[PDB]
């Protein structure tokens, strides 16, 4: 599920098409997972051990990131393609 | 029993009678087409339906490893001693215990019942 | 990989056949999709079994079922199939030595 | 005579053609150069009561392909072409169908495995990330 | 004679490009298609959708003759290719890849019941009398 | 009934996103197979079997009126969960339903109608064998039918 | 005496002399098989 299904689900999702007339497209390509992390009150990330999750009543969860490519067309024969890596 | 299809639109041909000649005619629908019937039987159903199972039996079953094999019933067509026997086990029979034999010799799909 | 191999071997696609040929041949199903027909089901099963046992194109969890009476070969690759390991026997002998 | 008219002259001559099914690697090698005008020779051997068809790969192209015929009585096939000048024509009628098979059995799967792996390159998988994104 | 042991070998040529594309036209055996009466024919894209991604419509001998509809083969030949050998005076076989595969079937011509007319018959679909007579009235 | 028991037993299809079922032959008409021989070729693979041919007779009569693909598509569209405002839109809706909603595992491409006709005919063929008693009914408890 | 027992049936002469001359037999044949009681 993590290695294949999640990536396939993101890949198989249709690109988001939006029209104003400027046109906007969003395409999600690559999926990244980090190791299970816990964020302290100060906001400092740290690896979350399963025992600490059990002791502190945390959820053993891994952050999920997706590479998103955004292309915008403003009917001015110019195309701007900006990619947000690991969203 | 024979099912006939139109030669123009490849649709079903249904029986029809011409009072002018009083002869069965298989006339196409929505096609103003007619054919000369020859069987003279338009419909037949067999309630007992004593349909031979040997016709239904497929010679490929001799390759099934889960079927029992007997050397005591040699094939009549070729004389091969080995044979694969089974029961029809098909609904509408109401009594399925007799054994049908299929020759195990390759290329000889002879089927028989004792 | 299963479909690519089947096309390479003497399996006729459904689109490229006349319906009159389906009577004698055995239907080939992959994950419930009728891929095509094949005129030599016995040889295909021997070849399909050989590939799985060598782990060449067919993974271990791929199940190939031939219904000899129904003239159908069903190949299943999807998930959720419960299977168990069994020792292969050839000529009344264990391949395990 | 019009734009949509079909040049059915090929049908009148009853020209016969052969339909052949070949793998991708054989065509891929042809597609490599695809402009030398030569990719191999088709050899047909006939006996008193048996006919066999085989194809040989060009030596330069490489740097045996037995052919099996198939019945064509179950389906009637015709070949037609559309000209770039909007002039459709019928090349002929298929009279025989053949298929190509690999001479080798064991090492041939190795080439197929590479193709399956090669076609797996676009198959994207989730990537483990050592450090959380900041 | 020589035919009992004749051996024929010809060169194979694969031109890089051709002005005219090659595609397969398939007719079902039961259709009994005959080209002797095909004095004239018309092949054009359909107008029902209203181009390169639409079915092909084939008409033979105008409206009088049979009409066939061709549909592109949905199954793609990703692992397969098709080639056609055509005799040439030079004596070398020529192979052309199959750009497309089309399946053609005859279309019957007659006073087919319209959508509006079918609505009335839907009332009597369960219970209808003299199936022959329904067409006569129309 | 007088004519109810004369035709026999007819086969219908319950396609997704349709409030009420439709005759089986209609679905074949929508898929692009108009003539009876073309439809029956996808259902009965051995025309020498009179038993199978009779089982489909009532189904053919039920859909006798519909004789064109567009007529069949309109009938399917008319019974859609969201009936089209006009006849043209009904055909488009029916085409979309069969294109994606019907037997999606067979295909969703615009040129997969032939593949869907074969499998749909196989579904009918399997039904006829069960009706004729040639094949045993499937067992729900059989654990190879489970996932 | 004959090994096979037969019973030929035909529609009345007065009607011969409205639904259908052919389908009506099927309706009778199906009707007589089940509805009729011996
Ligand atoms: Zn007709
Ligand atoms: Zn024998």
């Amino acid at each position: 599920f993590i290695q294949m299904s999640v990536q396939r689900i993101v890949e198989d999702a249709p690109p988001i098409d939006l029209q104003a007339p400027p046109r906007y497209l969003l395409k999600f390509e690559q999926i990244y997972l980090s190791k299970p992390t816990h964020w302290e009150r100060d906001g400092a990330p740290s690896p979350m051990m399963p025992n600490e999750a059990r002791l502190r009543n945390l959820t053993y969860s891994a952050p999920l990131y997706v590479d998103i490519t955004k292309t915008v067309i403003k009917e001015g024969e110019e195309q701007l393609q900006t990619q947000h890596q690991k969203t | 029993v024979g099912i006939r299809f139109c030669q123009e639109c490849n649709n079903m041909l249904y029986p029809k009678e011409d009072k002018e000649n009083r002869i069965l005619l298989y006339a196409c629908r929505n096609c103003d087409y007619q054919q000369e019937a020859d069987n003279s039987c338009i419909y037949v159903n067999k309630i007992t339906h004593e349909v031979d199972e040997l016709t239904q039996i497929i010679a490929d079953v001799s390759q099934d490893p889960t079927l029992p094999r007997t050397e005591d019933h040699p094939c009549q067509k070729c004389g091969h001693k080995e044979a694969v026997f089974f029961q029809s086990h098909s609904a509408r029979a109401e009594d399925a215990m007799r054994l049908y034999y299929v020759c195990t010799a390759p290329h000889c799909g002879h089927r028989w019942t004792e | 990989p299963i479909l690519e191999f089947l096309e390479e071997w003497s399996m006729e696609n459904l689109e490229e056949i006349s319906p009159a040929a389906i009577a004698d041949a055995t239907k080939i199903f992959v994950n419930g999709c009728w891929v095509g027909i094949h005129k030599d089901p016995e040889q295909l099963m021997n070849t399909l079994r050989k590939l799985r046992r060598q782990m060449d194109i067919i993974v271990s969890e791929v199940s190939m079922i031939r219904d000899i009476r129904e003239r159908e070969i069903r190949i299943y690759t999807d998930a959720g199939r419960i299977c168990r390991p069994l020792l292969i026997v050839e000529k009344q002998k264990l391949l395990l030595k | 005579a019009e734009r949509g008219e079909l040049d059915l002259t090929g049908a009148k001559q009853n020209t016969g053609v052969w339909l052949v099914k070949v793998p991708k690697y054989l065509s891929q090698q042809w597609a490599k150069a695809s402009g030398r005008g030569e990719v191999g020779k088709l050899r047909i051997a006939k006996t008193q009561g048996r006919t066999e068809v085989s194809f040989t790969l060009n030596e330069d192209l490489a740097n045996e392909h037995p052919f099996v015929l198939q019945s064509v009585g179950g389906q009637t096939l015709t070949v037609f072409t559309e000209s770039s000048s909007d002039k459709l024509s019928l090349e002929g009628i298929v009279v025989q169908r053949a298929e190509c098979r690999p001479a080798a059995s064991e090492n041939y799967m190795r080439l197929k495995r590479l193709q399956i792996e090669e076609s797996s390159k676009p198959v994207r998988l989730s990537q483990q990330l050592d450090k959380v994104v900041t | 004679g020589p035919s009992s042991q004749n051996v024929t070998e010809y060169v194979v040529r694969v031109p890089k490009n051709t002005t005219k594309k090659y595609n397969i036209m398939a007719f079902n055996a039961a259709d009994k298609v005959n080209f002797a009466t095909w004095n004239q024919a018309r092949l054009e894209r359909d107008l029902s959708n209203k181009p390169e991604d639409q079915p092909w419509l084939l008409r033979v001998n105008g409206k009088s003759g049979r009409k066939f509809k061709g549909i592109k083969k949905g199954g793609v030949t990703e692992n397969t290719s098709y080639y056609i050998f055509t005799q040439c005076p030079d004596g070398a076989f020529e192979a052309f890849p199959v750009h497309n595969w089309y399946n053609f079937t005859p279309l019957a011509r007659h006073r087919t019941l319209t959508a509006e007319e079918a609505e009335e018959e839907w009332e009597r679909r369960n219970k209808v009398l003299n199936h022959f007579s329904i067409m006569q009235q129309r | 009934g007088a004519k109810k028991s004369a035709i026999g037993q007819r086969i219908v299809a319950t396609l997704p996103y349709i409030k009420q079922e439709v005759p089986i032959i209609i679905v074949f008409r929508a898929l692009g197979f108009v003539s009876d021989r073309d439809i029956l070729e996808h259902i009965i693979y051995d025309f020498e079997d009179p038993e199978m041919m009779e089982m489909v007779k009532p189904s053919l009569d039920e859909a006798f009126v519909i004789q064109e693909q567009n007529v069949a598509l309109n009938f399917i569209g008319s019974r859609g969960a969201k009936p089209g405002v006009t006849k043209e839109k009904r055909i488009k809706y029916a085409k979309e339903v069969l294109q994606k909603e019907m037997l999606p595992h067979v295909g969703v491409s615009d040129f997969c109608e032939t593949k869907k006709a074969y499998f749909l005919g196989y579904m009918v063929h399997r039904l006829l064998l069960a009706a004729l008693g040639r094949r045993e009914l499937d067992d729900r408890d059989h654990y190879g039918n489970k996932r | 005496n004959a090994e096979k027992l037969v019973l030929r049936i035909r529609i009345m002469n007065s009607d011969e002399n409205k639904m259908d001359d052919d389908v009506f037999l099927r309706c009778i044949e199906s009707n007589m098989l089940t509805d009729m009681t011996l």
